[PDB]
């Protein structure tokens, strides 16, 4: 090998990598691929392959130093630590519930009011009761003989023009 | 010699947190009021103990007179047998089929043949005093747990915590000792005669697939735990 | 024991919920209880039975 | 409600017509943050062969 060489007798530096695989307790992968955590917002998340859904809080449970997850009664995962910086975070699924319709009936008119069973109105007039929160009546502090039952004591009504809780 | 154990053995199997619940698991422990071969450490040179399925070893010595162990299917070199060493500096894991003499070497640092080493680890060491340990290789992993704690075996109860996991995929049968001494000679086949050591001695129990139900207090630890086979009241 | 028939009530409610909450993690027969799982490691065609 | 009671009257009541749940906002992924890496970059930088 000398300089006046053409390149047909170039000396060039080859590298060839063989991968196995067969029984594979595999010790090496370098995939990087981490984004920066959200909290308190309904997140999709994948804790070091623990995949779920939920709301993310600061934790006030205490994990040991071997420990990475945490699970209430029925497998449900209540906690995790980052793979990252350690930090222990709860798990609570965001609100979710069923929804009713009240009416006064076709007949007498079309109004409409609607109750949200399990939530609370900051996160859908509007009025909070201990059933849900409830959206097209106005409370009165009236009582009635109640004819619509609403739940926890409540019910709704034609006023004659409106509904009222 | 014999010795029943008492309610010792218990680990932590799935290092997931749980406060103020009881929970039953089906895994391979040591089941309580069973019997364990007792051995004393003065001298031979240590014969060969079989891996069944998991080998508990819990040992009370304070002179360091034990520092490791070696694991295989065979002490000679036509298989990848595994070396385990304990050291005041670091622990020294090894995997490379080295053939062995009669007996183990006693530390002179090393007795055995050439090597074609696959994986090598090193860390921190391992370290009146009861040190107990669980050693199981199942799932294409080999795990130990351990554990220190003041103080025959007491009666006091006491879980176990997962120390290392590794990934060493060995097909380990056969299980040995290592000992140690201070300015002692080091030679591939002795007799009986040995060399002097402090007063010491090491239990070994085998682990059996059992049912235990564990309790858990509010801090995540285990604090009781029920054979749910040993009598009528337990199960 | 003065209030057993109320308190049994309350048993037979909460401890059906428990154990049907509890059933999901069964496999059924399939593979495998998540639906993650299932929908990942398999074609459509498999997926679907 | 009228879609649901399959009928273009309905009477007074309250009737439970459907659910609702939301969505999530976001989506995160938390992967490894590689530790010792290989030494590939030697093999190839060595300038030995
Ligand atoms: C607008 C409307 O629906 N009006 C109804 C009528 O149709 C019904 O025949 C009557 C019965 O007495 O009650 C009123
Ligand atoms: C029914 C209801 O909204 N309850 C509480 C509210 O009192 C509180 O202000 C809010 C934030 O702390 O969380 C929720
Ligand atoms: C418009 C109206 O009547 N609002 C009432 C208010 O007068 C009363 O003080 C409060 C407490 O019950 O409930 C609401
Ligand atoms: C376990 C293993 O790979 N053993 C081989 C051995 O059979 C062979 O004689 C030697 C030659 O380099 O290489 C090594
Ligand atoms: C899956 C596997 O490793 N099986 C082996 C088996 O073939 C062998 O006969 C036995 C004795 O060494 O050890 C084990
Ligand atoms: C029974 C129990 O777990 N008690 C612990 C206590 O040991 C610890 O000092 C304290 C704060 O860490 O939390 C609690």
């Amino acid at each position: 090998f000398r300089p006046t060489y053409g390149v047909g007798h170039q000396p060039y530096r080859v590298v060839v990598l063989s991968f196995e695989l067969l029984h594979a307790p595999a010790t090496v992968c370098g995939p990087k691929k981490s984004t920066n955590l959200v909290k308190n917002k309904c997140v999709n998340f994948n804790f070091n392959g623990l995949t779920g859904t939920g709301v993310l809080t600061e934790s006030n449970k205490k994990f040991l130093p071997f420990q990475q997850f945490g699970r209430d009664i029925a497998d449900t995962t209540d906690a995790v630590r980052d793979p990252q910086t350690l930090e222990i975070l709860d798990i609570t699924p965001c609100s979710f519930g069923g929804v009713s319709v009240i009416t006064p009936g076709t007949n007498t008119s079309n109004q409409v009011a609607v109750l949200y069973q399990g939530v609370n109105c900051t996160e859908v007039n509007v009025f909070q009761t201990r059933a849900g929160c409830l959206i097209g009546a106005e409370y009165v502090n009236s009582s009635y003989e109640c004819d619509i039952p609403i739940g926890a004591g409540i019910c709704a009504s034609y006023q004659t023009q409106s509904i009222i809780a | 010699a014999y010795t029943n154990s008492f309610t010792r053995g218990v680990y932590y199997p799935d290092k997931v947190f749980r406060s103020s619940v009881l929970h039953s698991t089906q895994d391979l422990f040591l089941p309580f009021f069973s019997n364990v071969t007792w051995f004393h450490a003065i001298h031979v040179d240590n014969p060969v103990l079989p891996f069944n399925d998991g080998v508990y070893f819990a040992s009370t010595e304070k002179s360091n007179i034990i520092r490791g162990w070696i694991f295989g299917t065979t002490l000679d070199s036509k298989t990848q047998s595994l070396l385990i060493v304990n050291n005041a500096t670091n622990v020294v894991i090894k995997v490379c089929e080295f053939q062995f003499c009669n007996d183990p070497f006693l530390d002179f640092r090393v007795y055995s043949s050439a090597n074609n080493c696959t994986f090598e680890y090193v860390s921190q060491p391992f370290l009146k005093n009861l040190r107990e340990f669980v050693f199981k290789n199942i799932d294409g992993y080999f795990k130990i747990y351990s554990k220190h704690t003041p103080i025959d075996l007491p009666q006091g109860f006491s879980a176990l915590e997962p120390l290392v996991d590794l990934p060493i995929g060995i097909n380990i049968t056969r299980f040995q000792t290592l000992l140690a001494l201070h300015r002692s000679y080091l030679t591939p086949g002795d007799s009986s005669s040995g060399w002097t050591a402090g007063a010491a001695a090491y239990y070994v129990g085998y682990l059996q697939p059992r049912t235990f139900l564990l309790k858990y207090n509010e801090n995540g630890t285990i604090t009781d735990a029920v054979d749910c086979a040993l009598d009528p009241l337990s199960e | 024991s003065a209030l057993g028939k109320l308190q049994d009530v309350v048993n037979h409610n909460a401890q059906a919920l428990n154990t049907l909450v509890k059933q999901l993690s069964s496999k059924f027969g399939a593979i495998s209880s998540v639906l993650n799982d299932i929908l990942s490691r398999l074609d459509p065609p498999e997926a679907e039975v | 409600t009228k879609c649901t009671l399959k009928s273009f009257t309905v009477e007074k009541g309250i009737y439970q017509t459907s659910n609702f749940r939301v969505q999530p906002t976001e989506s995160i992924v938390r992967f490894p943050n590689i530790t010792n890496l290989c030494p590939f970059d030697e093999v190839f930088n060595a300038t030995r062969f």
